[PDB]
């Protein structure tokens, strides 16, 4: 029974670090986003100005 | 939380009380084991050994499904580093582009 | 991994690179081309002008 709960303690473990490793991604997807929202900016703002 | 824990709760209560249960009847043999047949009585308690095994075999068979669930999770878990660093890849790709 | 990854991320910078360049020398080249049209031009248009 303890090896079951481990079974899912060591996998609750393995869950929260899958859960991390999503929300890493997720943020590392954020910051891929907000900089190609800086390039796109920069290029409407140069198109624009010229 | 809403599901998962709560059913193991109610699996972990049901076992306790199958336990409690299968105590009382194990001191139930040990009360009503005025049947002193030596023969009789080593046949049932191999086959009651054969129940105890044999209950025992379901959780076997869970905690070996649960450890290819596991062992396959972490294989689940360096699939998905391969699938997110394919997934930034793509994107940089593309954004780029 | 890291010395694939690596060499991608560089790559990407030197292709990236390479359209710029190609980008801003085909600006250049459309800029100094217009500006030729008032220099030279220039010349050939008051020779133009002379003649008329």
């Amino acid at each position: 029974e303890a090896f079951i709960q481990m079974l899912d303690k060591n996998l609750d473990e393995a869950e929260d670090q899958f859960q991390i490793a999503l929300r890493n991604h997720l943020i590392h997807i954020e910051n891929l986003m907000q900089l190609q929202e800086a390039r796109m900016r920069g290029l409407a703002e140069e198109f624009n100005r010229d | 939380e809403r599901r998962r824990r709560e059913r193991y709760a109610e699996i972990q209560q049901e076992a306790i009380a199958s336990g409690k249960k299968n105590a009382a009847l194990e001191m139930k043999w040990a009360e009503l084991k005025e049947l002193d047949e030596c023969e009789e009585l080593n046949r049932e308690m191999q086959d009651q050994q054969q129940t105890f095994q044999q209950i025992i075999e379901g959780k076997e068979n869970l905690r070996k499904e649960f450890e290819e669930e596991l062992k396959r999770k972490d294989d689940e878990y360096v699939k998905m580093l391969k699938e997110q660093s394919n997934d930034i890849k793509d994107m940089i790709s593309k954004m780029r582009s | 991994e890291q010395e694939k990854s690596n060499l991608n991320i560089e790559d990407d910078g030197k292709k990236a690179k390479e359209k710029e360049d190609a980008y801003f020398e085909d600006i250049t080249k459309n800029m100094k081309q217009l500006k030729t049209q008032l220099k030279s031009e220039y010349l050939e248009k008051e020779k133009a002008n002379i003649q008329q």
